[PDB]
């Protein structure tokens, strides 16, 4: 019903377009002014696309179609040493960006070696506490094939390495290895445009299979309602204070202090603890919300 | 006599850039800031203290006798030795009321003994202290030339004449002289125009409604009003273009004759 | 050795072959121990200096978040006559972010009338300990001359609640930074944290 | 080091007269004519 | 509510990378900084260390005076002797001391020639083929232009123009061309003979890339100052590569950008931070390029790449119709304006556009500049500014000098050049008058714009810079990945 | 968005009309009675079921001014009304130019209150000898270019509102003599527009002090 996309214009005149989407029914995920010009992902119904199109581009504006701008993603990362992280773990999580995603670093504390490499059970939760996870390899085949403990989720996944082919029973994504340079060369960008095809696919299989058993409540609509609600999410100073998953939201605030007024928030006829799972984020003790299906 | 036309073109841009060049249209004024405060934004002197001299007055000073150099009459400024001034303002490309060359055509016609520099992003008018507040205030800030929004009046950091609007429709600042007063819907100038604050803000106005920003003018947009709406001007600019190419040429009647 | 997680910015970069950080973000860490402010996401900050004092931290097994200015380019307003160029500044919700942190690493350039200045607007709103990462050998002295409150030379009317706690002299703004200079910024981190 | 004698920074050699000594936080610190307190390790006499 | 300590953001669109028209590189604005990129400074190098000799009244010399017979064996061991000689290597006066070959690695001589049979049993090591570098129309072209002539390309080491200044390559090549022939031919070490070959290269069949400037601007040969556009569109060799005539004049605006605007102006003539975002302006994005495409699109569908003859009614047409399409695409599209934020770069690409889309109409240099200069002052009608002030010194001068006929004043726009009167201060100006020069001869099909001899000489495969993708070797140069010479390691203590 | 009720059945003209206008029936009529008689105001409140009050004028022919509470939703809550008539000779009679002074005459009626009730309401801010100026609303106050500017001297019982030259921008006033110089609320002829005219009751402007409240009727 609401499909998600990015709106980049200028910040002149737009807040009369601000009031058009809340007049349509839209919602405003995420707001950023740069200098002079705003970014703001939006998601509205689909029956007013073509005339937030029109009215986007009487503002001078640009829509762009983010494929995964519903999600939140793990980059996995052996660690966030000079290796991984300063290059090829950013420009991993940067491209993720660019298509709408919210990442997430996840640096693993033994994650570098060969044989002595050991991934944590608590890594592990918070790794499958996402949508879909993807995994910042190395460039030898023989490292990576004796390598293949480490991703063990039940999480769509997509590895990235260096070699160009590998024989995992995984998704794989070659040509991606450690390296020390920002990705600009033809064949890096091509690869790193194949890995976000792979993600999509694996989204887009795991939407089709949400819409066979459609949640209660869409996620975004949950989030604006929550915040009309919860009067302490404008207070959040993380990154994304509410984030939008596939078929929930992880609310940044903390579960000792506020888990109980987040439950007891009444969406349409319903109380909230009765159609969500709400629970501790192994995530900085956050709040996370799991929407039930119509099933139960 | 000569009648004077001022400029070529029907649109609203022309006539505008006529009426700006006409010294006998008044100029229609949309606000009153005093002449106090125009001296403050200024920056300049401390108002109500006199003007600094550079030489005696005219008087006391001995010329040499000069027929033809006697025959003009000077500036108060001129006649009292006030020192020489400057006021600028950056307009911004978004039909804003006034234009750089618009600006100093307009200045050359209509004032005396004034030194207009024209550049892309600034337009700068010096002038003996005194006489240039008097038409500072009398010309400059009171009248339509300027919009506290799309206009400023600053030296130093100039930028922003071909960025866009912020969310109120004001020009861009790298210093931020003047803000917007949500409040009271009124732009305050902060700093006077070089950036040193000031100690109280003056109100300058509201900024000029959109739709009067489009009548009044005096640029050319593909949005508002276009060139090509204006065959007359583009005509005469290539008149200009040809009479130039032909007197570099080969300055005779004869040549002129393929005009 | 521990697991860290970096709450990555919900922007994108600078264009496609540019830089990875976008102007007035914030990044950060879960665990706050160290935030690193970059002036500007531009390549004379980022990824030079910037986030190879983010992986020595992060290697020496202390979590970071990143903070990029959204203006921190220029001089603040209060410098003598008026600031010219640009003006610096911080705004609220930057100033609460960083002082949930325990310490503070700030990259300044080499002007020191630019960095005295820059110094006081910022520790104006910040009170955590924080750490000059600059180019020019400026002494622990110049900023008490203007108020600013120093380990070493506190001044008779300090206007500032924050505390210049070392100065580490010798990192070139878009240059990659030696090892020796990490080193010299872990040990005075770890000796002023814990 | 006393009121009146002749002091210079080492790190830069600013050259004055101590003011008063103003002890704070169990820790003494010396004011110089500048009105700016320093530190006694980091100052030392000149005559 | 107002703090004035919240500042404020400034320059958000110079974070931003600069695209490189034509190529798919991404770089910063500091690395196109001509002291940052080691791709324009090899650019100069190589155009500033290239001397060409014409080896044929040297040999009549050899012939007729000293009685020697000159065959192609002898001028194949004259080569190799010269090869070795004029990098620094000693041939006669025993007890010398030479070069360090490290330091002069990049130092060629090679030998060109229009005749095809001499060509044939030539040592292909040292000949520079015309046949196989060039398409066959072209190099039928060149081969009738040069004619059956013997011409020898000396590069000079580039750390040699780099110690010294631009003035000493063509006398070091005549020196070592000197030393080769009294030591290849077995002569005595000077005699009237040798005088001969002396002046013959020094003056008399030697080709500079750039007259001398005594006077008030002082300045040796072999300076930017001295290179005339002509000769500058021959350095560039897209024209034998590529047959899309607009692709061929941006190129060379590219390269006349970076030589004049950044290298010339930015630095010969001033100092400091100098003016790249002047010159990039023209390069960077496809602005200049659509702006072009279109010039060409609109002239083929109402005249034709050459169906018109240079009048004034075409120039004025042509001109104003690609002045008012740029200005309108700068009014509609918002990054179009806040990527060409002063004034001075907007009005060198619309002008450049429309004296390129002239040129393309009627294949004239000087109906070219017309063009551009119409452009100007419709441009400052337009939008009430036109740059800095200070800019449009030579463009309100313009339209009466670009047909001029008077001593001080007229020159085809291919014998123009930064020491013409009017274009001898401003920036934003000479790159895309060397564009319009070349586009003159890009709409007629042409091999070459004002010298055979350079086309042919900057063709060589050796050259360290690639004259045929000036932009990008730019943009490899602006990410580090462009390997320059004149550096001197080898006589250095490791750091 | 303040919700304010629901269309109950016949959805489909509203879900299909794309433009111009679809016939509405409001079930609470509205019950603001200002420019009616006291006689119909009686009869269409008893048809209601509402107590019923006189405050001002008692005729039957009397105009109603001000009724308390105004709103209907008021009106149906409580139960009463209490209905204020005006004397025949103290309505002020204006005629306001709408199509000389758009933006001006627009935001007269905003201030006024004639946008919403047929009797507007005029308060007085400042007085002296011929000159009667009126308060303003520093909301409407925006876009007040100058309009409808003098030419020649005002004539008498002009209404002015003063455009954003002056200081005292969106101030309403009206003199009952003339002069060449200044407009009916002290300012050049320049920073005043001319928006309308008291066109029959007169003679009141010189009998009402500070603070007061006249009341007027358009008669276009
Ligand atoms: C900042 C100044 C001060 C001054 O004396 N010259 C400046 C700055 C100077 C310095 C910048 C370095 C520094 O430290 O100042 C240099 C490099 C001078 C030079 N050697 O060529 C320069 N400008 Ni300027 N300057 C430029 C430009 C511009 C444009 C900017 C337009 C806008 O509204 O933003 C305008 C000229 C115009 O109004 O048309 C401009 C103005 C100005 N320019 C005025 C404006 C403020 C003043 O009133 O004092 N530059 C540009 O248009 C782009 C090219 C750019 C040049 C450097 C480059 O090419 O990389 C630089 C060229
Ligand atoms: C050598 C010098 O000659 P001249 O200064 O004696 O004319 C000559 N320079 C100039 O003509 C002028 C130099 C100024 C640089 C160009 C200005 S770009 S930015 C300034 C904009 S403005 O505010 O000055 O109008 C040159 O060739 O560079």
């Amino acid at each position: 019903m609401y499909q998600i996309i990015r709106y980049e214009g200028g910040v002149y005149k737009n807040n009369i377009l601000k009031e058009w989407i809340e007049d349509v029914g839209g919602f405003i995920i995420q707001e950023h002014v740069m200098q002079l010009d705003v970014y703001m992902t939006i998601a509205i119904p689909q029956n007013e696309i073509e005339n937030f199109k029109e009215e986007a581009k009487k503002y001078k504006g640009k829509i762009v179609e983010t494929p995964l701008a519903g999600i939140e993603i793990a980059i996995v990362s052996p660690s966030l040493s000079r290796h991984h992280l300063p290059h090829i773990a950013c420009d991993v999580s940067e491209y993720v960006r660019k298509f709408g995603a919210k990442p997430n670093m996840i640096g693993l504390a033994h994650g570098a070696g060969k044989n002595i490499s050991e991934i944590r059970e608590k890594e592990k939760r918070l790794i499958q506490e996402h949508d879909i996870a993807i995994y910042v390899m190395g460039n030898f085949e023989s490292c990576i094939l004796d390598k293949t403990h480490l991703f063990k989720v039940d999480i769509p996944l997509v590895v990235t390495g260096g070699p160009e082919t590998l024989d995992i029973p995984y998704t794989y994504v070659g040509n991606l290895g450690r390296r020390a340079q920002r990705l600009r060369k033809g064949e890096e960008i091509r690869a790193l445009r194949q890995m976000i095809d792979e993600v999509t696919k694996k989204i887009n299989d795991k939407r089709m299979e949400l819409s066979y058993d459609p949640p209660i409540i869409p996620p975004v609509v949950l989030k604006d309602e929550i915040e009309k609600r919860i009067d302490e999410v404008r207070g959040i100073l993380a990154p994304m204070p509410i984030v939008t998953q596939l078929d929930g939201l992880r609310i940044k605030m903390d579960y000792d202090r506020n888990h109980e007024e987040i439950e007891n928030v009444k969406i349409g006829k319903y109380l909230l603890k009765d159609i969500a799972y709400v629970t501790r984020s192994e995530m900085k003790n956050y709040i996370l919300i799991k929407l039930k299906s119509t099933s139960e | 006599a000569y009648t004077p036309q001022f400029y070529p073109g029907a649109t609203k841009v022309a006539e505008n850039r006529r009426n700006h060049l006409n010294p006998n249209y008044e100029l229609e004024k949309l606000r009153e800031i005093p002449d106090e405060d125009v001296v403050k934004i200024m920056g300049h002197r401390q108002p109500g203290e006199d003007y600094k001299t550079v030489h005696p007055p005219l008087e006391e000073m001995d010329f040499v006798e000069d027929y033809a150099r006697d025959l003009v009459e000077p500036l108060n400024g001129a006649k009292e030795g006030h020192r020489v001034r400057y006021i600028q303002f950056a307009d911004s490309m978004y039909f804003a009321p006034a234009q750089p060359y618009d600006r100093s055509r307009s200045y050359m016609s209509r004032l005396r003994g004034v030194d207009a520099g024209t550049l892309s992003g600034r337009q700068v008018v010096e002038c003996r202290e005194s006489d240039l507040e008097e038409f500072s205030k009398n010309i400059l800030m009171d009248t339509e030339l300027f919009d506290p929004a799309t206009s400023g009046m600053r030296g130093a950091t100039v930028h922003g004449h071909s960025l866009r609007l912020d969310e109120n429709g004001m020009m861009f600042d790298a210093l931020q002289r003047c803000v917007f007063d949500e409040k009271t819907g009124h732009v305050m100038y902060v700093k006077d125009q070089v950036g040193k604050p000031l100690d109280a803000p003056v109100d300058v106005g509201e900024p000029i409604p959109e739709a009067k920003l489009r009548e009044i003018t005096t640029i050319y947009r593909n949005d508002g009003v276009a060139m090509r709406a204006d065959p007359d001007v583009i005509e005469v600019v290539k008149r200009i273009h040809r009479a130039r190419t032909l007197g570099g040429y080969i300055p005779t009647n004869e040549t002129f004759k393929g005009l | 050795r521990k697991e860290q997680i970096v709450d990555c910015r919900a922007v994108m970069g600078l264009g496609e072959g540019g830089g990875l950080a976008q102007r007035g973000t914030f990044a950060e860490g879960l665990r706050n121990d160290v935030v690193v402010v970059a002036m500007s996401p531009g390549r004379r900050h980022i990824t030079k200096p910037v986030c190879e004092i983010t992986y020595g931290i992060r290697e020496a097994g202390i979590q970071t978040s990143v903070l990029v200015l959204d203006a921190g380019g220029g001089i603040p307003s209060d410098a003598p006559q008026g600031s010219l160029g640009s003006t610096f500044g911080l705004k609220p919700e930057e100033a609460k972010q960083v002082n949930r942190h325990k310490l503070c690493v700030i990259h300044f350039g080499n002007v020191k009338s630019h960095i005295i200045y820059k110094a006081r607007l910022f520790l104006k709103y910040v009170d955590i300990p924080t750490i000059i990462v600059c180019q020019t050998p400026v002494d622990m002295e110049d900023f008490a001359a203007i108020g600013i409150k120093t380990k070493n030379v506190m001044p008779l009317e300090s206007k500032t609640e924050g505390k210049i706690v070392e100065i580490i002299t010798g990192v070139i703004r878009g240059e990659s930074a030696p090892q020796k200079k990490i080193d010299e910024i872990i040990e005075s981190i770890k000796k002023h944290l814990g | 080091i006393e009121i009146g004698s002749y002091v210079r920074y080492i790190n830069t050699g600013t050259h004055g007269t101590v003011k008063a000594i103003e002890p704070k936080n169990d820790e003494e610190w010396v004011l110089l004519e500048n009105d700016i307190y320093y530190r006694p390790e980091l100052l030392e006499l000149v005559e | 509510l107002y703090n004035p300590d919240i500042g404020v953001p400034l320059g958000q669109r110079k974070l931003m990378p600069y695209k490189l028209s034509n190529t798919d590189d991404y770089c910063e604005g500091d690395d196109l900084h001509f002291l940052n990129n080691a791709a324009i400074q090899q650019l100069w190098d190589d155009i500033r260390r290239t001397v060409i000799v014409g080896m044929d009244t040297a040999h009549s010399v050899l012939e007729k005076r000293l009685g020697v017979e000159v065959t192609p064996e002898t001028i194949n061991e004259y080569m190799h002797t010269i090869n070795h000689s004029l990098p620094g290597g000693a041939v006669v006066q025993e007890h010398m001391v030479e070069v360090h070959p490290s330091l002069a690695w990049d130092c060629y001589a090679r030998i060109f020639t229009g005749d095809d049979e001499l060509a044939d049993e030539l040592d292909s090591r040292f000949l520079i083929d015309i046949n196989k570098l060039f398409p066959e129309e072209q190099a039928e072209t060149l081969k009738a232009a040069i004619g059956k002539k013997t011409y020898q390309v000396s590069r000079v080491p580039s750390l040699v123009g780099r110690v010294c200044d631009g003035g000493t390559i063509s006398r070091w090549s005549a020196m070592q061309i000197g030393m080769s022939f009294i030591t290849a031919y077995k002569l005595c070490a000077g005699e009237a003979a040798t005088a001969d070959f002396s002046y013959a290269s020094k003056h008399a069949d030697v080709i500079q890339m750039g007259n001398a400037l005594p006077g008030r601007r002082a300045r040796g040969p072999n300076e930017p100052g001295g290179i005339r556009f002509g000769i500058l569109s021959d350095v560039v060799q897209t024209t034998r590569v590529s047959e899309d005539p607009v692709e061929q004049s941006l190129e060379v605006v590219a390269t006349g950008a970076a030589l004049y605007d950044q290298i010339w102006l930015g630095a010969y003539m001033s100092g400091g931070i100098g003016f790249t975002q002047y010159a990039t302006a023209s390069y960077t994005d496809d602005i200049l390029d659509d702006f072009s495409y279109y010039a060409l699109d609109y002239v083929e569908k109402k005249y034709g790449r050459m169906g018109t003859k240079a009048t004034m009614d075409v120039v004025e047409d042509v001109a104003g119709e690609v002045t008012l399409y740029a200005l309108e695409q700068y009014d509609d599209y918002p990054a179009l304006l806040e990527d060409h934020f002063g004034g001075s770069q907007r009005a060198a690409v619309a002008a450049a556009a429309s004296g390129i889309g002239v040129c393309m109409a009627t294949g004239n240099s000087n109906a070219g500049v017309n063009g551009w200069y119409l452009s100007q002052i419709l441009h400052k009608e337009y939008h009430s500014r036109l740059g800095f002030y200070g800019y449009d010194l030579q463009d309100q001068c313009g339209a009466s000098n670009s047909l001029a006929i008077r001593n001080d004043e007229a020159a085809p726009l291919e014998l123009r050049g930064p020491n013409y009167p009017n274009y001898a201060m401003n920036v934003g100006h000479q790159g895309e008058y060397a564009g319009i020069a070349q586009a003159a001869h890009s709409a007629r099909g042409d091999a070459f714009a004002l010298n055979p001899l350079v086309k042919v000489a900057f063709a060589d495969p050796m050259l360290v810079f690639d004259f045929s993708k000036p932009r990008k070797e730019i943009a490899r140069g602006a990410l580090r990945e462009f390997e320059a010479a004149g550096e001197r390691d080898v006589i250095l203590p490791a750091k | 968005h303040t919700v304010v009720g629901k269309v109950t059945d016949g959805i489909e003209i509203v879900d299909f009309s794309n433009s111009g206008h679809i016939t509405v029936k409001t079930n609470p009529e509205r019950l603001s009675v200002i420019g009616k008689t006291q006689k119909d105001a009686k009869i269409l409140f008893e048809k209601h079921g509402i107590t019923l009050k006189m405050e001002g004028n008692i005729d039957e022919d009397a105009i109603i001014v001000e009724q308390v509470p105004e709103y209907t939703m008021d009106i149906l809550k409580s139960k009463e009304v209490t209905t204020k008539g005006i004397e025949p000779e103290k309505l002020l009679y204006v005629e306001i130019y709408d199509k000389d002074a758009p933006t001006t005459s627009w935001y007269f009626r905003k201030v006024t209150g004639l946008t919403t009730k047929r009797i507007g309401t005029l308060k007085i801010y400042f007085k002296h000898d011929d000159i009667s100026m009126f308060e303003r609303d520093w909301d409407y106050s925006k876009g007040l270019l100058p309009e409808n500017t003098p030419e020649k001297s005002i004539d008498s019982g002009i209404i002015a509102v003063t455009n954003m030259v002056k200081k005292y921008k969106g101030y309403i006033g009206v003199r009952t003599s003339s002069n060449d110089k200044y407009g009916p609320t002290g300012e050049t002829f320049e920073g005043t527009n001319i928006v309308g005219k008291v066109v029959k009751n007169s003679e009141i402007l010189k009998s009402v002090k500070q603070g007061e409240n006249i009341y007027i009727l358009e008669v276009n």
